[PDB]
């Protein structure tokens, strides 16, 4: 059996895309396993006491 | 205090303005200028345990209570150093359940490794006055001992 998700669906209900399959499309786009992570800091996190926020 | 002719520190009246020495109404001082800068945190009896709500002003710069004597020394003093300002540090000097949490927005950070240690000498607080090191506003709470009521 082949899932389908990137094409359109006649009816609006042929090919829902469901969190898990954007999660494994998402890792394949970028060549990560689930042993690493992609990170961005936007802006610096803040270090107060023996806390980081 | 209000100012009084003849009673106060002034030259008024006829010119150049005259200031007379008299036995026992002579002349005392009306106020001091920008008399608003004193304030006093009396303690009046001992107090055991105490729930402080302290607002720093300056980060990295030691925020805290620090207590005085009735000479104008120091026995004991709460103070912490912090990387960021805390909107409210809150002390609770209770021996049961002491608290020392840094709050800055919906976050509750442990502050006592912060604290200055040597400082803290007592949690018991003699007669004197408290003192605010880089606070901007405090709020008290003191609860205070009688053995039979």
């Amino acid at each position: 059996t082949i899932k389908n998700f990137t094409f359109f669906s006649p009816n609006s209900t042929e090919f829902p895309v469901g969190s898990n399959n954007d999660g494994k499309l998402y890792m394949m786009l970028t060549g990560m396993d689930y042993r690493t992570i992609r990170r961005k800091d936007w802006s610096s996190p803040l270090n107060t006491a023996l806390n980081v926020q | 205090g209000k100012v009084i002719a003849g009673m106060s520190k002034i030259y008024g009246g006829t010119a150049p303005g005259n200031y007379k020495y008299i036995k026992g109404t002579s002349y005392t001082y009306y106020g001091e200028s920008d008399i608003d800068r004193l304030s006093r945190w009396d303690i009046k009896e001992e107090i055991f345990s105490f729930m402080g709500i302290l607002y720093p002003k300056l980060p990295k710069t030691p925020a805290g209570v620090r207590f005085l004597d009735d000479i104008g020394n120091e026995y004991t003093a709460i103070v912490f150093k912090t990387e960021q300002v805390q909107d409210y540090i809150l002390i609770n000097t209770d021996v049961n359940d002491e608290t020392y949490q840094g709050w800055k927005g919906t976050t509750a950070l442990n502050l006592f490794p912060v604290m200055d240690f040597e400082r803290y000498r007592t949690r018991i607080i003699e007669k004197g006055q408290m003192e605010l090191i880089n606070l901007s506003k405090a709020e008290f709470k003191i609860k205070r001992k009688a053995d039979f009521v």
